[PDB]
RNA sequence: CUCAGUAGCGGCGAGCGAACGGGGAUCAGCCCAUUAAGUUAUGUGUGUUUUAGUGGAACGCUCUGGGAAGUGCGAACGUAGAGGGUGAUAUUCCCGUACACGAAAGGGCACACAUAAUGAUGACGAGUAGGGCGAGGCACGUGAAACCUUGUCUGAAUAUGGGGGGACCAUCCUCCAAGGCUAAAUACUCCUGACUGACCGAUAGUGAACCAGUACCGUGAGGGAAAGGCGAAAAGAACCCCUGUGAGGGGAGUGAAAUAGAUCCUGAAACCGCAUGCAUACAAGCAGUGGGAGCACCUUCGUGGUGUGACUGCGUACCUUUUGUAUAAUGGGUCAGCGACUUAUAUUCAGUAGCGAGGUUAACCGUAUAGGGGAGCCGUAGAGAAAUCGAGUCUUAAUAGGGCG
RNA sequence: CCACAAGUCGAGCAGGUACGAAAGUAGGUCUUAGUGAUCCGGUGGUUCUGUAUGGAAGGGCCAUCGCUCAACGGAUAAAAG
């Protein structure tokens, strides 16, 4: 035990890799699982993803819709349970960023009623949902 | 946990660093990762594009009765390119911080319970003499051993340099392969305390 | 290299909780001849069929 | 990690050629021909392990027929008579006795025709 | 390194593909005519480095053997147990290694002074900014197209002034173009020194281990090979015999070995001889297979072993491609050697290990697989085109109904 | 009903209607053919967005218009020997 020639991995951790075209007995000899002839049997034989043989594809016979909002890319959603990572009792955008629950380039945050909290927090400048506000006040915090 | 040094003194060492249950799969993964990270991986071959010459078509496509050929450096031909030419490779693996620490803790605990770890209050040599170090180790009955000290004295390092099956390392420079390879590990109490603080 | 999104498919599909939603065809024009029921029932979003979900996943790997 | 094939390939070819000993011409000298010849020999042996049982049963039946006709019976009637007499000696032993012991076979035929009567 | 294959561009196809912000490496500013930082030369001084080199520990007996470094028994050195060689495998036989020393004379670099010279025809920027026409560059294909460059035609204001903030206007914010110089972090290897390899070992590895860009081919540009090994030491065979004073061989001699004798280690296969045993000149075919007499040698004397195989039942090769092949459809004269599912990145699923409502670092630092580095990524919440709300949300006049959760 | 994209029938609820004295009937025509996806554009509306801010341009959403794309799942805006 505990020698360089007495260490082994757990069962099922390692498998042999598949080797094609090495005889009848291996079961993947000759054609190597590619079947007989055709486009897919050639080297680099697959067709482009989304190609359906020539008919108008699924992503082209359907219409485009919608537009992308720019403010959504900078609005951040925060779970209530994530407040436990905040050091101190003041919950603000800066302290959430310091706790790494909000990415540094975000300009605003919203707190949703997802988990549970026990500490009493003071929330300054962050939007709260109706459930999250009740949860904070029940736990003993206040808003601004 | 309570351990006994060679002189009968009692030492208190944390169970986290020196008493973890042995996890062979974790230890094996970390050890093989260390061995793989030891590789150099310097080599290459020449593909059909790299071999000298071979730009022109050797003979015409039809009419000669030969098998059709495109270049004399084809990988089918003797002296042609290698089909899949190798390039230098990087053999390092990622090891999770917690996985490395847990493997080292398991190794240390297993050494303790197999009685291959020997604790000493102090381990120093007066002069850089190979014979001095040899006699000192023969007294402790650890002629083949890895010595771990809090700091590596120059005299000790010089005395140990020429001895086969003996190496001396700092407490902060232990590695899983060397902990397993040597027959015994002779550790000073200060080095043991430093390793305790590091928790493996 | 990183997988590249097929941008047309990205413009046609958006992800829901357990699938992908899409708009319906046959509402862009030629609308007078269509009955009121078709006009109101071809409005809104529907789900991508399970036969096409795999292709959509291959085309849009990051949504 | 370059691997040279010579030792193992030579061993395999030599084993095939050793199994092909005694065959005519290229069948015992040339690897391709010899390899085709060994596989076909195995196929023939597999088929003939089944054919052998039929051939030996036919031989036993012919010898029993000759003995029965020496004793005044046909093979089919003698088999039927033994069946009715409850004798369960098989055709191999019956043919052995027919070939090597005429008196015992005469007694067996007498028992068969006594059961037939 | 991230942001991010995101925002966008695109016969809105195939594809192309940012920036802002954040984390690191390195950090540095100085001037426009009395003119700066800096750079380059020459000389002097100091320091360091480099071009020859010197010393450098410690082993005996015994057995096998042609030969000892190998066996068995004891001993010594180690700041030296890296490596190479010596008749087989050596810390103590040799060259070396650790370590301690060493330079008439020359070269490189670093710092400090001295003198030159440069920076430096330039003094706040007019045929310039802007505009019309045609093109080019920007992730951005004329698009709602800002911004940069200009071939052509024009053309300001000039600090109460001018440029930008993606058509454009107003307001705010921010900078000062039409004059310059500037180290580091970055890119590379013809070449020099040291060291290294889960890189090759003569069809491999450079085309080339060898008198190779040679022989050879071509008018020429150009193309382009094959070819390594006696033995520890030549001790490379005096002399005799056959033969043409040839080639070649038989003795002799050397050698541990000559079937190591010169294209000489080992010495496979295809292919070609000689010798012995059995079968074979009245019998029709993929050449075998299942039976089976006789003969020869051996023998444990047999219900045995080896070789052969009279006679007999059955039996039209292999691969590929095909509805289907003995097919008179394809491919292979034979042997030996080589010859085809790989590598990097991303992503998804399954096993397995760590940790677990959490998991995990990247670049980078680090005498460095450790330890630091939390930027970022994934999970923890959906609905909606979106603004917005949020265990709900969208649609609607509707708390009805319905869709996604 | 159906590979997808599509196609078909529909009781019932709310609002506003028409015809009936009323119970009621009516979401085109006895039914099954009379048709064309996506892209790009035009028109009406809009308690959506709007690249510093207020606007605007542009975009989104709802309704609707431009095909013998008839080789009628339509490879190009654009093609004979
Ligand atoms: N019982 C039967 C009795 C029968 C009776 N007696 C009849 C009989 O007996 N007839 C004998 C006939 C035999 C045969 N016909 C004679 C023959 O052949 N003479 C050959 C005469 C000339 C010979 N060619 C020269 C030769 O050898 N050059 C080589 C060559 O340049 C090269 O080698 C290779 N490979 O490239 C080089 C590489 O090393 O070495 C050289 N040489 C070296 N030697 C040295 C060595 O050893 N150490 C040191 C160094 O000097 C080495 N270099």
């Amino acid at each position: 035990t505990l020698r360089l020639n007495e260490l082994a991995p757990a069962e099922g951790a390692k498998r042999e890799h598949r080797r094609l075209g090495r005889g009848i007995g291996s079961g993947v000899g000759k054609t190597g699982g590619r079947g007989i002839k055709g486009q897919k049997s050639r080297k680099s034989g697959g067709v482009r993803p989304g190609f359906e043989g020539g008919q108008t594809a699924i992503y082209r016979r359907l219409p485009k819709f919608g537009f992308t909002s720019q403010i959504a890319l900078k609005t951040a959603e925060v779970r209530l349970s994530e407040l436990s990572k905040v050091e101190g009792d003041i919950v603000s955008l800066e302290t959430l960023k310091a706790a790494n629950v909000v990415r540094r380039d975000q300009i605003r945050a919203r707190i949703v009623l997802s988990g549970e909290i026990t500490r009493a927090f003071t929330v300054q400048g962050v939007a709260l949902t109706k459930g999250a506000k009740a949860a904070i006040e029940a736990a003993g915090g206040k808003v601004e | 946990m309570n351990l006994k040094t060679v002189s009968g003194s009692a030492v208190e060492l944390s169970e986290v660093a020196f008493g973890r249950e042995f996890n062979e799969a974790l230890v094996h993964q970390v050890v093989t990762a260390y061995l793989a990270g030891g590789r150099q991986g310097t080599r290459a071959h020449k593909s059909r594009a790299d071999v000298s010459g071979g730009g022109k078509k050797p003979f015409r496509q039809k009419g000669t009765g030969r098998a059709r050929a495109g270049s004399i450096r084809s990988p089918i031909w003797v002296g042609g390119g290698k089909t899949f030419a190798a390039r230098p490779q990087d053999w390092s693996q990622k090891v999770n911080r917690k996985m490395y620490r847990g493997a080292m803790q398991c190794i240390l605990a297993e050494l303790v319970r197999q009685d291959r770890l020997v604790l000493v209050e102090e381990f120093a040599v007066a002069a850089p003499k190979t014979k001095e170090l040899l006699a000192k180790l023969n007294d402790l009955n650890a002629a083949r051993a890895l010595i771990v000290t809090d700091a590596v004295d120059e005299n000790l390092y010089l005395a140990a340099r020429n001895l086969p099956h003996v190496d001396v390392v700092d407490a902060t420079a232990i590695d899983p392969v060397s902990l397993i390879a040597f027959d015994k590990v002779v550790m000073s109490v200060a080095a043991a305390k430093k390793i305790e603080v590091e928790l493996g | 290299a990183k997988l590249k999104t097929r941008r047309g498919a990205a413009k046609r599909f958006k992800a829901t909780a357990n699938g992908f939603k899409r708009k319906q065809a046959f509402k862009r024009h030629i609308l007078t001849k269509k009955s009121a029921k078709r006009i109101r029932q071809l409005r809104g979003c529907v789900m991508v069929h399970v036969s096409d979900v795999a292709s959509v996943r291959r085309m849009c790997p990051y949504i | 990690a370059r691997v040279k094939r010579g030792v193992v390939a030579h061993r395999r070819h030599k084993k095939i050629l050793a199994r092909a000993k005694g065959y005519y011409g290229a069948r015992s000298r040339v690897y391709r021909v010899a390899f085709q010849a060994v596989i076909k020999a195995g196929q023939y042996a597999y088929r003939d392990r089944r054919q052998k049982k039929r051939q030996f049963r036919a031989l036993w039946i012919a010898r029993i027929n000759a003995g029965a006709r020496q004793n005044g019976l046909s093979y089919s009637r003698m088999i039927d008579g033994l069946k009715k007499a409850q004798v369960i000696i098989d055709r191999r032993v019956l043919a052995d006795i027919a070939m090597h012991d005429a008196v015992a076979f005469a007694a067996l035929a007498e028992k068969a025709k006594g059961a037939l009567a």
